[PDB]
């Protein structure tokens, strides 16, 4: 799709991003 | 060599002027507001009277001018309260302009992106999650903070491609870490001690 306004890449990003925050930053329970 | 200014241009670029201070915020608050940007190195504060109504102005000096850049670009454009602050001193601009454009172009040779507002616990490889999910990174390190013990809320990440860097910047601002949106930018001066002579 359109770059800069990435739809998949940045969602890949954030699944990892809150994963990394889940261990340290904000515990959400399981994941 | 007395008075270590080390290029007066850079010395001032690392220190932003804060004018039109809201009211219920002072050096106490401003320190934290720009804390995710860069570590407060020094503050030129104007406390008027014992009353502490901060009647005057303040200067926030960082350890890195990149934090100062983000403080200019983002904080002056986005109202952090019911009053917009004026960041910087439009006076010596133009004179130091060729230097600014030189530094930016010079640091561009390393095409490194600047990551600020980094969550204190969230680590280097963690910030990699988002950046490396868009593009490829050759070097990633958040500056370690000796007094915090962990790391400063910023770091310098290096893309191998200038295209991917620009892609990241467009989305990395939104990087939510526990309620806070991150803040990305670019490196304005070469953040590496490549100074052979300590003059």
């Amino acid at each position: 799709g359109a770059m800069g306004y990435v739809n998949d890449a940045f969602k890949d990003a954030l699944q990892r991003a809150r994963q990394i925050a889940a261990k340290i930053g904000g515990d959400a329970g399981t994941s | 060599g007395a008075m270590a200014q080390r290029q007066r241009a850079l010395a001032i670029m690392c220190r932003v002027y804060v004018g039109s201070i809201y009211y219920e915020l002072g050096e106490d608050t401003i320190r934290q507001a720009f804390a995710p940007f860069g570590p407060i190195k020094s503050i030129d504060m104007s406390w008027d009277s014992v009353t502490m109504k901060h009647k005057g102005f303040a200067f926030v000096e960082y350890e890195v001018p990149e934090a100062a850049q983000l403080a200019l670009e983002q904080m002056n454009s986005v109202m952090l309260g019911g009053r917009n602050i004026k960041v910087g001193r439009p006076s010596n601009i133009g004179q130091a302009q060729p230097i600014i454009d030189q530094l930016a172009e010079e640091a561009r040779a390393f095409n490194r992106i600047y990551v600020a507002s980094v969550h204190q616990d969230l680590s280097d490889d963690d910030i990699k999650s988002v950046f490396e999910a868009f593009g490829k990174i050759k070097s990633c390190t958040l500056a370690r903070d000796p007094t915090t013990g962990k790391h400063k809320g910023y770091g310098f990440i290096e893309y191998e491609k200038a295209q991917s860097s620009q892609d990241a910047v467009s989305s990395m601002n939104l990087f939510d870490l526990g309620g806070q949106y991150l803040r990305v930018g670019k490196a304005v001066t070469p953040p590496m001690p490549l100074l052979t002579p300590a003059t």
